[PDB]
């Protein structure tokens, strides 16, 4: 499950 | 790509609902317009064929 | 949804090279005979349609 983390 | 054609089937990206770099290059499982269709499309190619509907996926799921 | 309809391609099965259960159900990937190409088939239908490629997979894959 991807989360583009910033 | 060997597994990702869904863009061959001809049919209007609507969404995409997943995605893996499990084969090294990123895919998108992309849901089709009007149909419980999906298919894996290499995200390259998404990039350019449908830029709001990636953009949109990248978007719903930011996290700090 | 949708995804895995490899099968209707109407090509014959040669291995399993992948599996997942990220989209609910069991799916494999499986490249097909005389092709590089690959897709999502459901297990429950290659549990019928190739049980010996089934079960090769699952036994490359045995750990105690």
């Amino acid at each position: 499950v991807p989360r583009v983390s910033l | 790509n060997d597994i990702a054609r869904g863009f061959e089937r001809g049919l209007e990206p609507e969404k995409i609902i997943g995605a893996t770099d499990s084969c090294g290059d990123l895919m998108f499982l992309m849901k089709w317009k009007d149909t419980d269709e999906a298919d894996l499309v290499l995200a390259k190619e998404a990039n350019v064929k449908c830029p709001q509907i990636v953009i949109a996926f990248y978007e719903e799921r930011l996290t700090w």
